[PDB]
C-alpha cells in the first residue's frame, strides 16, 4: 500500500512500455 | 549436615575470635573470654534438646548483633591478605615432562628419582582401581572418604595428586 | 638555517652576570665541563662529517607548479579541464593548511618566549592568527570529506550572495 | 570427634609418601650441572661513561645540528630583566627604579 | 596492478607443482615476497591518486587495505598448516588454492575503478569464503536476506546510476556527481546503495551472522573474515557515499543511532560471552560500529579515523583469533572459562595476550587509539552529547578486554588439563607478525590515515 | 640553553636504557635490580643540573624535537615542557623512586620475578615523567593512560590471587571513567580552539571554559581518587608494598591534581570550576579521613590517608592556589613514601601480618622503623618545620582567609583533626603497648638496603620542605596578615586531634564491653559505598548484558 | 556427548521432569526449571542466586578458584557470580539501612555545600587594588581605545 | 570572623558587601585625597616578567627581591631583608583594604542613623 501510493506519486512503471 | 554439638563448638570458636577483634589487648581478651566460657558452661548439661536448640538459635542472633564488622583474619586464611598469594608460583609436576632434554640434563639426579616415582605410580594404578571396585557398594560411594592401603606393598588409592602437590612456598 | 622573516624572533637580551655572593656558581663550572667534555668532541665529529659532505656536493630543488585555469573557467562536465583545476585546488588547499600551521607556530613560540607577559606582548601574533583562521574557515570549513573545488566554489557563491544581499539591506 | 582407625591409617600412609616426596625435591651437591674502593669507582666510571656521557654526546649532537637548526623547536622563555641590569648583546644599561618612599 | 595479480595467480601453479612436503614452505615463502613488493603502492601524491589503467587504481584508501590483504595470506598459511596436517595432500592444496583465489579477488576488489567491476569482484569473494568455512569448518536465512536486502538492490542501483550518469568509473563520478534531491525514489536509491555494505560491516541489528560465522570457521577463515572481508563494507561505503549527498544528511540518522547504541550493547554482551571466538566476534561488531558512524558523518577527521580503525582492527582482531586458536589446538574447546591461569604454563604467550588486549582497548599511541580518537573528536563536533556514549564504550571495552585476559591467563590453572605443551616457534612467530607491524605503524601513522590526510 | 636542554632529555633517555638493554645487549640478569636502581640514581643527579639552572635564573624551555604527525592544521610533535612544575617534580620523583627501588631490593628479594618487577616499576616511572613533561594533550594522554596500565599490572602482581585481579580491574574501571572527562577536554579544545598544545590554549584563553574544565575535573576525580570515584585507591593495596609506596607518592594518584595545576591559567578565571573543585576536595578529605579512623589494615589506613591528602590538594586548587597544591605534592611524596616503607618493614618482620591489632610492642624492637614512623607521622600531621608544615600550614592559612565556601572550609579543618587521630592510631597500636604477635620472634631490620632507603626519605621528610620552599621563586602574594585564631588554627586542631585520639586509644585498655554504634560501622565499612556500588552496578550491567 | 545429555525444551509431563533432573545430576525434588515464558531457558535448572564467594572455601573443590565440583550443575549466571564479580554474601549491616545511611550522608553534604555557597566566608577587606587602570594593557586591553580610568586613593 | 555573624545573623544593611563595595564616593568625608603612587613602571614590571597578580602597588619591592635572589645563587638564604621589605609592604597594603572595609561599614551605619533621624 505504501509502495503503491509512492509509485502513483512518483510514476513508477510496472509494465513499462518499450522505448529504447 | 552438622550435628548440634558441631554447631555449638563452631559458634564458640567464632564468638571467641570476634571477641578477640574487639578487645585487642590480651589481658582484656582473657578476661572477657573467660566470661564467654562461663556462659557456655551455664547450659552445658541442658538435656531438653528443644531448649538447647533455642539456646543455640538465640546465641547466633546475639552473635550477629555483636560481631565485628572487620574481624581479624589470619593472613593465609580465605579473605586474608596473603590468601592465594603464591598460587601463581605453583606449577603442576606434569610440566616437567615437557622440558627440553638440555633442561633435563642440568638436574640428572632429580629427574632420575622422578622416573622412580612415575614407575611407582604406573605399577600401583591397577591395584588401586581394583581396591576401590571391591570396596564400593553397588550404586557408587555414599561418601567421599577414601580407604587406606590394606595389604603391604599397596599404596592408598588415589594418592598421586596429594603426595606430589606443589609446596605451599614453591619458590 | 631558516628564513627569519617567515619565523621571526625578536632580538635577544640576556643580562650580564652581577654576582653579589662569594660562593662559586656551580653552573659556571658545569658549563665549562660541558663545553670541554660534551660540546668540543661533538663539534669535532661534526666537522669531520661536514668535510665529507663538502667533497660531494649535489642539489635538489623545490618543485614549481605553473598556474592552470580555475574551476570557475571550466565548462560543465569537462573532465580534462576540471581535472587540472581540481588538482590545483587540492595543492592550494594543502598549502593553506601549512600557512595556518606557520601562523600557529609563531603564536605558540611567542607565548613561551614572552613568559608571564605573553597576554600583552603577543597581541600581534594573536591578531594575525585570528585573521588567517577566519580566512581559512571561509574557504574550507563545512565542505565535508568529499570536498572539491566545485563544492568550495558553491560555498563561496552562497557567501557572496549573502554579502550582496546585506549590502542592499544597508 | 577424632579420626577413625581407617582415617588415621590412610593419613599415616599418605604422610610417609609425602615426606619422601618432599625429601626428593632436594638438590644434590652437583646440581645444577651447568655447561662451561677501586672496584666501586670502576663500575661508577664505566656506568657514567656508557649511560651518561655517550647518551649526552648523542643528544647534544642531535639537538645542536638537527633540532635547533629548525625554527621554534627549542623555545626559551626570555631572561628576566631587572632595573640596573646590563645587556650583553647591546651593552644597554637598564635605568634603576625611582627612589622609594621611606618605609 | 598486474605486477600483483599475475604473481598471485602464479602461487597456484607453485602450490600444485611443489614437492609433496614443500607446499607450506613454498606458498608461505613466495606469498611473503608478494607482500614485500606491495609496499611499492605507497607512491601516493598529495593531489592525484595512483591511476594505473582503465580498470585499476590505488589511492591512499585502498593501498593500506591492499598491503593488509597481502600480508594476511602468509599469516593465514602459518595459522592453518597445523590443523590441516592430517588432511590429504590434494585437500591441502585445494585449501591453499582457495586462500590464493580469495587474495586474487580481494586485491582487484580494492583497486577496481568501475563500481560494477567492484560489485562483481565484491561478490566473488564470497565463493572462496563460503567454501573455506563450510568445507573446513568445525560443524540460508541470511544468504536469502542479504541478497534480497543487500546484494540485489545494490546491483539495480548501480545499473540505474550508470544509465543516468552515463558512467560508473569512480574518477568520472568525482567530476559528474550531482546532488541527490529529496524524493521517495531517492530514499530507495540511498538504501539500495548502502544496505549491502551495512550488512557486511556488520551494522548493529544485522550483526548476528558474524558470531555464528566465526564459531564455525577455521582459523584462516576467521582471520580473513575479521581482517579484510568486513572492511569491504567500510571501503564500499567510503566510496559510494560520494554520490549520495546531500541525502546522507538525514538518511544517516537511523544508522547512526543503531551504531551509537549498538556500540554499547555489543560491548556489554562481550562481558557475558562464554565462548572466546564469539567474544571476539562481538568485539568486532562494537569496533565496526565506530567505523559506520565515522563514514556517515563524513568529515575530514572522521575519514582519517575510519581508515586507521579499519587497519588497526584488522591486525588486532586477527591476532586475537590466532591467540584463541592456539588455546583451542591444545584443549580442543572454545569455552573461555575451561582453561585458566595459562600465564603460569605459557609465559611468553601470555605476553602476546597482554599486547593484543592493550591494542584492543586502544592504548595510546597505538593506531587503535589514533583511529578511535579521531572519530571521537569528529563525532563531538557532530553533537557534543555523543561524547557520553563514546566515553562509556571506552570504559566497557577496557572491561571486557581485560576480563578476557584475566579469565584465560590469570588465576589458578585448571588441574585436569595436562596437555598444555610449550608454545611452538610457529605460534610465537605468528603472534609477533601481527603485533610488530601494528606497533611499528605508531612511528609513521600517516600511511594508514587514508586520502583525507 | 644547550646544556639545559641536553641534560633535561638525557634524564629521560637514561631511564629508558635499562628497558632497552633488556633485549640481550650486555644484560646482566645477575643484578638487574641493582642496575635499574643505579640508573634512577644517576638520572636524579643529571636532573638536578637543569633544576639548579631554573632555581638560579628561572630558565624555562620547550623542546619540540620530533615532528610526528600533521592532521591538516594540527601539528603533533613530541614536545617537552621543562618548566617550573617539571623542574621541581622530576628531581623529587627520582629521589623518592631511588629509595623505593633500594627498599624493593630487600623487600622483593625472594620474589622469583624480581627482574620483571623492577622493569614494571621503571616503566611506571617513565610513563609518569612523560605525563609531567608533556606539552600537548595527546602526549599527556600517553602518560595518563600509561600509568593506569602500569597500575593494573602492578596491583595485580600476584595474579593467582582473585582479589588482586579484582582490585586491578577496579583501578582500570574507575580511571577509565575519569578518562571520559579527559577526552571531553581534548575534543573541546580541538573544536573550539584549534590545538592540543598548552601554549595555544593559554594564549587564546577562552572565557566559556566550563565544559573543558568540567572534563578535566572529572579526569582528576578518577586519577586522584576524589569522592565518587575513590574506592579504587584503598583496593590498590592488593599490590606489593613497594607498588603502594610509588603509586601513592610520586606517581598515579597525584597525576590528577597535576593535570589541574597545569591548567591553572584557565581555572584562575573560572569561579564556577573553583567552587566545584573546592567542594569535591572538601568532601573527599573529610570522608576518607573518617574511613581511616576505624581501619585495622596498616596499608589501608595509609591508603585512606593519601585520599584525604589528595582531597586537601583538590581544595587548594579550588581556592586558586595552584602553586601551593604543587608544593604539597612535592612535600607529601617524601613522608607518604616513607610511611609505606616503614609499614613494609613492620609487615616483613611479622611474617606478612598487616592487621595493627596483631602488632604492638615494636617501639624498642625496631628502633629505626620506629624513628622513621614517628618522623613521618609528625610530618603528615603538620608538625612545625618538618616537610609537611611548609605546604599544609600555608594551605590552611590560605583557605582560612579566602573568599570561600564556609562548609567546605569547615570540613577541611575537621579533616585536619582527623589526620592526627588516625596517625595516633597507627603509632599507638603498632609501636606501643605489649606485643600481640606470634611467639616466634623474627623481628630484624638490620639490612643496609632497608636502612639506607628509609634514611634518605627520613632526611627528606625533615629538610625537603624547608629547602624547596626557600628556593622556588614566588608566583603569588602570600597572605601573611590575619587574626591569631586564623593563624594558629591548623596547629590547634591538630593538637586537639592528638589529645582526643589519646583519650580514645587509652579507653580501649579498660575492662569494659564494647558495642558498635551506627557511626562506627559506617566508618569501618567505608560509608558502605563499595558494598552497595560494587554489587549493584556490576549486577545491573551484567544482568542486562546477557539478555 | 549426546542430544539426550544436552539441554532440552521445557519439560511438560512429570516424566520429563524426572529425566531432566537425572540429566543435570540433581534429585527430582531439587530440580526446578525456569518459568516457561519466552526467554529460552528450556529445561535448564534454576539454581539459587548466590555468588561463588558464599561457598565453603575450605572444601576440596575440583575447581578451587571457581568453587565448583566436576559434574555439578552450573548456575545459569555463573560467569556473573564468579568471585571476581558480583558478591551476594551476607553483610553485617542490613542492605536497606546501608542505602539510607549512605544516601542520607551524601544528601546532607550536598545541602550544606549549597548553604556554604550562599553564605561564604571572607575577611573584612575591600577589593584588591591594581595600578595603571586595573592593568588594562597588561590584561590584553586594546591600546588604541582609551580606557575609562580607575583611580585609587590613600587611606 | 565576627563580622560574618553580623551580616548573616544580624542586620546586613549596615554591613559591607565584599563584592559591591565601595558604595560611597572615594572623596566623601575626605577633603583632598592623594592618589596612590606607583613606583615600578609598566615596562619594568613587563621586563621583570612579574605575574599579573603580583603587579600591584608593592611590585618595586618584589623586583628588588627577585634581583637579589638571582645575584646570590647558590646562597638561598641571602635575601632575607629584601624578602621582608616586600612582605611588610604587602602587610601595609592589606591594612589599607581593612580600612576600606571599616570606612564603608561606619558609613553604612551613619546612613542608617540618618534614615531613622529623618524618620
Ligand atoms: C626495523 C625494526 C624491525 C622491528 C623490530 C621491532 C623490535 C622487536 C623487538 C625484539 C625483542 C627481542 C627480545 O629479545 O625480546 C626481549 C623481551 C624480554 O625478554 P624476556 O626476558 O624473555 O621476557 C619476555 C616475556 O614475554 C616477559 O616479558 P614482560 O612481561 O617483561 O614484558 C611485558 C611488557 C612488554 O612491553 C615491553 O616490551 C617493554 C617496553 C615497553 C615500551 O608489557 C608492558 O609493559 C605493556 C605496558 C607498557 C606501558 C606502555 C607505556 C605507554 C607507551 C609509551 C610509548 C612511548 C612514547 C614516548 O621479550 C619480549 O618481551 C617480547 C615482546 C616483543 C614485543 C616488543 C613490543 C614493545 C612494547
Ligand atoms: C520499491 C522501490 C522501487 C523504486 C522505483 O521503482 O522507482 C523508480 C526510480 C527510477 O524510475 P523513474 O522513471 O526515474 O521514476 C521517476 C523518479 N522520480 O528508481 C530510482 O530512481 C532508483 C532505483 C534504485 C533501485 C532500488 C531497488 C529497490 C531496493 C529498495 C530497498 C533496498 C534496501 C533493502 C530493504
Ligand atoms: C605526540 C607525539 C607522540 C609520538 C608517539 C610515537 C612515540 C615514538 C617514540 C618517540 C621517538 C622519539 C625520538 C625521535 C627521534 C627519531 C626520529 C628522528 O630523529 O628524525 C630524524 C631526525 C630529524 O627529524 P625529522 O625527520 O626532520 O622530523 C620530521 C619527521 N617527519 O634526524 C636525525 O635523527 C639525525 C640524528 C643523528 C643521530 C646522531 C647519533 C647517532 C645515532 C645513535 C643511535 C644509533
Ligand atoms: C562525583 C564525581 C564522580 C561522578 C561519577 C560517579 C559514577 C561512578 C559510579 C560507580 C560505578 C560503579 C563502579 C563499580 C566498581 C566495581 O564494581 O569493581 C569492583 C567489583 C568487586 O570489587 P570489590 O567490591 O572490592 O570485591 C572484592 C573484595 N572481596 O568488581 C565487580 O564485582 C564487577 C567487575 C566488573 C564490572 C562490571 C560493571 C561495570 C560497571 C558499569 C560501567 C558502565 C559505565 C559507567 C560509566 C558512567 C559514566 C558516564
Ligand atoms: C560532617 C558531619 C556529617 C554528618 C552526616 C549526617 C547525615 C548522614 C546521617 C543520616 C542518617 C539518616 O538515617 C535515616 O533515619 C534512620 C537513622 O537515622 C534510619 O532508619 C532507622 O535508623 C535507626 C537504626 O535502625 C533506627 O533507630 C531508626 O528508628 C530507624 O528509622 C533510616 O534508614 C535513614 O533514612
Ligand atoms: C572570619 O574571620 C572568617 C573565617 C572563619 C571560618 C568559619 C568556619 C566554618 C563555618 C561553618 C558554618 C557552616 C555554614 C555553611
Amino acid at each position: 500500500a505504501a509502495l503503491v501510493k509512492m509509485g502513483q506519486l512518483e510514476g513508477w512503471q510496472v509494465f513499462a512500455e518499450p522505448k529504447v | 549436615y552438622l550435628t548440634h554439638q558441631q554447631k555449638v563448638l563452631r559458634l564458640y570458636k567464632r564468638a571467641l575470635r570476634h571477641l578477640e577483634s574487639w578487645c585487642i589487648h590480651r589481658d582484656k581478651y582473657r578476661y572477657f573470654a573467660c566470661l564467654l566460657r562461663a556462659r557456655f558452661d551455664e547450659h552445658k548439661n541442658e538435656k531438653d534438646m528443644v531448649k538447647a536448640t533455642q539456646l543455640l538459635r538465640e546465641a547466633e542472633e546475639e552473635f550477629w548483633h555483636g560481631q565485628h564488622p572487620q574481624p581479624y583474619i589470619f593472613p593465609e586464611s580465605p579473605g586474608g591478605t596473603s590468601y592465594e598469594r603464591y598460587e601463581c608460583y605453583k606449577v603442576p609436576e606434569w610440566c616437567l615432562d615437557d622440558w627440553h632434554p638440555s633442561e633435563k640434563a642440568m638436574y640428572p639426579d632429580y629427574f632420575a628419582k622422578r622416573e622412580q616415582w612415575k614407575k611407582l605410580r604406573r605399577e600401583s594404578w591397577e591395584r588401586e582401581v581394583k581396591q576401590l571396585q571391591e570396596e564400593t557398594p553397588v550404586g557408587g560411594p555414599r561418601t567421599e572418604a577414601l580407604p587406606p592401603a590394606r595389604k603391604q606393598g599397596d599404596l592408598p588409592p588415589l594418592w598421586w595428586h596429594i603426595v606430589t602437590r606443589p609446596r605451599e612456598r614453591p619458590m | 638555517s631558516w628564513d627569519k622573516d617567515v619565523y621571526p624572533e625578536p632580538p635577544r637580551r640576556t643580562p650580564a652576570p652581577s654576582p653579589q655572593t662569594s660562593l662559586p656558581n656551580p653552573i659556571t663550572y658545569l658549563t665549562k665541563a660541558f663545553d670541554l667534555l660534551v660540546d668540543r668532541p661533538v663539534t669535532l665529529v661534526r666537522e669531520f662529517i661536514e668535510r665529507q659532505h663538502a667533497k660531494n656536493k649535489y642539489y635538489y630543488y623545490h618543485r614549481e607548479f605553473r598556474r592552470v585555469p580555475d574551476i570557475t573557467e571550466c565548462q560543465e562536465k569537462d573532465v580534462l579541464c576540471m581535472f587540472e583545476a581540481e588538482m590545483q585546488w587540492r595543492r592550494d588547499y594543502k598549502v593553506d593548511q601549512e600557512i595556518v600551521n606557520i601562523i600557529q607556530e609563531r603564536l605558540k613560540a611567542c607565548q613561551q618566549r614572552e613568559g608571564e607577559s605573553h597576554r600583552q606582548n603577543c597581541a600581534k601574533e594573536l591578531e594575525q592568527f585570528t585573521q588567517v583562521v577566519k580566512a581559512y574557515q571561509d574557504r574550507y570549513h563545512d565542505l565535508g570529506a568529499h570536498y572539491s573545488a566545485r563544492k568550495c566554489l558553491a560555498k563561496q557563491k552562497q557567501r557572496m550572495l549573502a554579502e550582496r544581499k546585506a549590502a542592499k539591506e544597508a | 570427634s577424632g579420626y577413625t582407625p581407617e582415617e588415621k591409617l590412610r593419613l599415616q600412609q599418605l604422610r610417609e609418601l609425602r615426606r619422601r616426596w618432599l625429601k626428593d625435591q632436594e638438590l644434590s651437591p652437583r646440581e645444577p650441572v651447568l655447561p662451561p674502593v677501586i672496584y666501586k669507582t670502576y663500575r661508577h666510571s664505566i656506568f657514567a661513561f656508557t649511560h651518561v656521557l655517550i647518551p649526552v654526546w648523542i643528544i647534544h649532537y642531535y639537538l645542536k645540528y638537527h633540532v635547533t637548526t629548525k625554527p621554534y623547536t627549542i623555545v626559551e622563555k626570555k631572561p628576566r630583566i631587572f632595573p640596573g641590569d646590563t645587556i650583553l648583546e647591546t651593552g644597554e644599561v637598564i635605568p634603576p627604579m625611582k627612589e622609594f618612599p621611606d618605609q | 596492478m598486474l605486477k600483483y595479480i599475475i604473481p598471485t595467480i602464479m602461487l597456484m601453479p607453485l602450490t600444485w607443482l611443489s614437492k609433496n612436503n614443500m607446499i607450506w614452505v613454498n606458498s608461505t615463502a613466495h606469498s611473503l615476497l608478494i607482500s614485500f613488493t606491495s609496499l611499492l603502492l605507497m607512491n601516493q601524491f598529495g593531489d592525484n591518486s595512483l591511476n594505473f589503467s582503465l580498470l585499476f587504481f590505488s589511492d591512499s584508501l585502498s593501498t593500506p587495505l591492499l598491503i593488509l590483504t597481502m600480508w594476511l595470506l602468509p599469516l593465514m598459511l602459518m595459522a592453518s598448516q597445523h590443523h590441516l596436517s592430517k588432511e590429504n595432500l590434494t585437500r591441502k592444496k585445494l585449501f591453499i588454492t582457495m586462500l590464493i583465489s580469495l587474495q586474487l579477488f580481494l586485491i582487484m576488489t580494492f583497486t577496481a575503478m568501475e563500481l560494477i567491476l567492484f560489485y562483481i569482484l565484491f561478490e566473488a569473494t564470497l565463493v572462496p569464503t563460503l567454501i573455506i568455512i563450510t568445507r573446513w569448518g568445525n560443524q540460508g536465512l541470511y544468504f536469502l536476506f542479504y541478497t534480497l536486502a543487500g546484494s540485489l538492490p545494490l546491483l539495480v542501483a548501480l545499473i540505474y546510476i550508470q544509465n543516468t550518469v552515463g558512467s560508473l568509473n569512480f574518477l568520472m563520478l568525482q567530476y559528474w556527481v550531482q546532488p541527490v534531491h529529496n524524493s521517495w525514489s531517492n530514499v530507495f536509491m540511498w538504501l539500495a546503495c548502502m544496505m549491502a555494505f551495512m550488512v557486511k560491516m556488520p551494522l548493529y541489528g544485522l550483526h548476528l551472522w558474524l558470531p555464528k560465522a566465526h564459531v564455525e570457521a577455521p582459523i584462516a577463515g576467521s582471520m580473513v573474515l575479521a581482517a579484510v572481508l568486513l572492511k569491504l563494507g567500510g571501503y564500499g561505503m567510503l566510496r559510494i557515499t560520494l554520490i549520495l549527498n546531500p541525502m546522507t544528511d538525514f538518511m544517516a540518522y537511523p544508522f547512526i543511532m543503531l551504531s551509537l547504541w549498538g556500540m554499547i550493547m555489543t560491548s556489554s554482551i562481550c562481558l557475558r560471552q562464554t565462548d572466546l571466538k564469539s567474544l571476539i566476534a562481538y568485539s568486532s561488531v562494537s569496533h565496526m560500529a565506530l567505523v559506520i558512524v565515522a563514514i556517515l558523518i563524513q568529515t575530514p577527521w572522521s575519514y582519517m579515523g575510519a581508515t586507521a580503525l579499519m587497519i588497526a582492527h584488522g591486525l588486532t582482531s586477527s591476532m586475537l583469533f590466532c591467540l584463541a586458536n592456539s588455546n583451542y589446538e591444545r584443549i580442543h574447546s572454545r569455552t573461555m572459562i575451561l582453561a585458566r591461569g595459562l600465564q603460569t604454563l605459557l609465559p611468553l604467550m601470555a605476553t602476546w595476550w597482554l599486547l593484543a588486549s592493550l591494542t584492543n582497548l586502544a592504548l595510546p599511541p597505538t593506531i587503535n587509539l589514533i583511529g578511535e580518537l579521531f572519530v571521537v573528536m569528529s563525532t563531538f563536533s557532530w553533537s557534543n552529547i555523543t561524547i557520553i556514549l563514546m566515553g562509556v564504550n571506552m570504559v566497557i571495552t577496557a572491561l571486557y578486554s581485560l576480563y578476557m585476559l584475566i579469565m584465560t591467563q590469570r588465576g589458578k590453572y585448571t588441574y585436569h588439563i595436562n596437555n598444555i605443551s610449550p608454545s611452538f616457534t610457529r605460534e610465537n612467530a605468528l603472534m609477533s607478525l601481527h603485533i610488530l607491524p601494528l606497533l611499528l605503524l605508531t612511528l609513521n601513522p600517516k600511511i594508514i590515515l587514508g586520502p583525507l590526510y | 640553553m644547550n646544556m639545559f636542554s641536553s641534560l633535561s632529555l638525557v634524564t629521560l633517555l637514561l631511564l629508558t636504557m635499562p628497558i632497552m638493554m633488556m633485549s640481550f645487549n650486555t644484560y646482566k640478569p645477575s643484578n638487574y635490580p641493582l642496575y635499574v636502581k643505579t640508573a634512577i640514581s644517576y638520572a636524579f643527579i643529571t636532573s638536578m643540573i637543569p633544576t639548579m639552572m631554573f632555581i638560579h635564573s628561572g630558565q624555562e624551555l620547550i623542546i619540540s624535537n620530533w615532528h610526528w604527525l600533521t592532521i591538516q592544521t594540527l601539528k603533533l610533535s613530541l614536545s617537552f615542557k621543562m618548566d617550573y612544575f617539571s623542574m621541581m617534580f622530576i628531581p623529587v620523583a627520582l629521589f623518592v623512586t631511588w629509595s623505593i627501588m633500594e627498599f624493593s631490593m630487600w623487600y622483593m628479594y625472594s620474589d622469583p620475578n624480581i627482574n620483571k618487577f623492577f622493569k614494571y616499576l621503571l616503566l611506571f616511572l617513565i610513563t609518569m615523567l612523560i605525563l609531567v613533561t608533556a606539552n600537548n594533550l595527546f602526549q599527556l594522554f600517553i602518560g595518563w593512560e600509561g600509568v593506569g596500565i602500569m597500575s593494573f599490572l602492578l596491583i595485580g602482581w600476584w595474579y593467582g590471587r582473585a582479589d588482586a585481579n579484582t582490585a586491578a580491574l577496579q583501578a582500570i574501571l574507575y580511571n577509565r571513567i575519569g578518562d571520559i572527562g579527559f577526552i571531553l577536554a581534548m575534543a573541546w579544545f580541538l573544536t573550539n580552539l584549534n590545538t592540543w598544545d598548552l601554549q595555544q590554549i593559554f594564549m587564546l584563553n577562552p572565557s566559556d571554559s566550563n565544559m573543558p574544565l568540567i572534563g578535566l575535573a572529572l579526569a582528576a576525580t578518577g586519577k586522584s581518587a576524589q569522592f565518587g570515584l575513590h574506592p579504587w585507591l584503598p583496593s590498590a593495596m592488593e599490590g606489593p608494598t613497594p607498588v603502594s609506596a610509588l603509586l601513592h607518592s610520586s606517581t598515579m594518584v597525584v597525576a590528577g591534581i597535576f593535570l589541574l595545576i597545569r591548567f591553572y591559567p584557565l581555572t584562575e578565571n573560572n569561579k564556577y570550576i573553583q567552587s566545584i573543585t573546592l567542594c569535591l576536595g572538601a568532601i573527599t578529605t573529610l570522608f576518607t579521613a573518617m574511613c581511616a579512623l576505624t581501619q585495622n589494615d596498616i596499608k589501608k589506613i595509609i591508603a585512606f590517608s593519601t585520599s584525604s591528602q589528595l582531597g586537601l590538594m583538590m581544595v587548594t586548587i579550588g581556592i586558586n592556589q595552584p602553586y601551593l597544591a604543587f608544593l604539597h605534592i612535592c612535600t607529601h611524596a617524601f613522608f607518604k613514601a616513607m610511611l609505606f616503607m616503614c609499614s613494609g618493614s613492620i609487615i616483613h618482620s611479622l611474617n606478612d601480618e598487616q592487621d595493627i591489632r596483631k602488632m604492638g610492642g615494636l617501639f624498642k624492637a625496631m628502633p629505626f622503623t620506629t624513628t622513621a614512623l614517628i618522623v613521618g607521622s609528625l610530618a603528615l600531621t603538620g608538625m612545625p618545620f618538618l616537610t609537611g608544615f611548609y605546604s599544609k600550614d600555608l594551605i590552611i592559612e590560605a583557605a582560612n582567609t579566602s573568599y570561600t565556601n564556609a562548609w567546605a572550609l569547615l570540613m577541611t579543618l575537621i579533616a585536619t583533626s582527623f589526620t592526627a587521630i588516625y596517625s595516633t592510631r597507627i603509632i599507638f597500636f603498632a609501636l606501643l603497648g605489649q606485643p600481640r604477635f606470634p611467639t616466634l620472634v623474627n623481628i630484624n631490620e638490620n639490612n643496609p638496603l632497608l636502612i639506607n632507603s628509609i634514611k634518605r626519605l627520613l632526611i627528606g621528610s625533615l629538610f625537603a620542605g624547608y629547602i624547596i620552599s626557600n628556593n622556588i621563586p614566588p608566583t603569588t602574594i602570600p597572605q601573611m596578615t590575619m587574626p591569631y585564631y586564623l593563624k594558629t588554627t591548623a596547629l590547634i586542631v591538630t593538637i586537639l586531634g592528638f589529645i582526643l585520639a589519646l583519650e580514645i586509644s587509652n579507653m580501649t585498655k579498660n575492662l569494659k564491653y564494647h558495642y558498635p554504634s551506627n557511626a562506627f560501622k559506617f566508618s569501618t565499612l567505608l560509608g558502605y559505598f563499595p558494598t552497595i556500588m560494587h554489587r549493584l552496578a556490576p549486577y545491573m550491567n551484567l544482568s542486562m548484558s546477557q539478555k | 556427548i549426546t542430544k539426550d545429555m544436552l539441554p532440552g525444551p521445557y519439560p511438560k509431563t512429570p516424566e520429563e521432569r524426572a529425566a531432566a533432573a537425572k540429566k543435570y545430576n540433581m534429585r527430582v525434588e531439587d530440580y526446578e526449571p525456569y518459568p516457561d515464558d519466552g526467554t529460552g531457558y528450556g529445561d535448564y535448572p534454576k539454581l539459587p542466586d548466590r555468588s561463588q564467594q558464599e561457598r565453603d572455601p575450605w572444601y576440596d573443590w575440583d575447581h578451587p578458584d571457581l568453587r565448583l565440583n566436576w559434574g555439578e550443575p552450573m548456575h545459569w549466571d555463573l560467569d556473573m557470580y564468579i568471585r571476581n564479580r558480583v558478591d551476594t554474601s551476607p553483610t553485617p549491616v542490613n542492605w536497606n539501612l546501608m542505602c539510607k545511611h549512605l544516601f542520607g550522608f551524601v544528601a546532607f553534604m550536598l545541602f550544606m555545600f549549597w548553604v556554604g555557597e550562599t553564605y561564604p566566608a571572607y575577611q573584612p577587606v575591600g577589593p584588591k587594588q591594581y595600578p595603571y587602570n586595573n592593568l588594562y594593557l597588561e590584561r590584553g586591553g586594546d591600546p588604541n581605545k582609551e580606557p575609562e580610568p580607575v583611580v585609587h586613593y590613600e587611606i | 570572623g565576627a563580622h560574618l555573624a553580623r551580616r548573616y545573623l544580624g542586620d546586613a544593611s549596615v554591613e559591607p558587601d565584599p563584592l559591591r563595595m565601595p558604595t560611597f564616593p572615594p572623596d566623601y568625608g575626605f577633603p583632598e585625597r592623594k592618589e596612590r603612587e606607583m613606583v615600578a613602571t609598566q615596562q619594568e614590571m613587563n621586563d621583570a616578567q612579574l605575574v599579573l597578580q603580583q603587579r600591584d602597588y608593592c611590585a618595586h619591592y618584589l623586583i628588588r627581591f627577585l634581583k637579589c635572589k638571582r645575584d646570590s645563587f647558590p646562597n638561598f638564604l641571602a635575601c632575607k631583608h629584601e624578602r621582608h621589605d616586600w612582605d611588610y609592604c604587602e602587610h601595609l597594603d592589606y591594612v589599607k583594604r581593612m580600612k576600606e572595609f571599616e570606612r564603608e561599614r561606619r558609613l553604612l551605619q551613619r546612613k542608617k542613623r540618618r534614615e531613622q533621624r529623618e524618620a
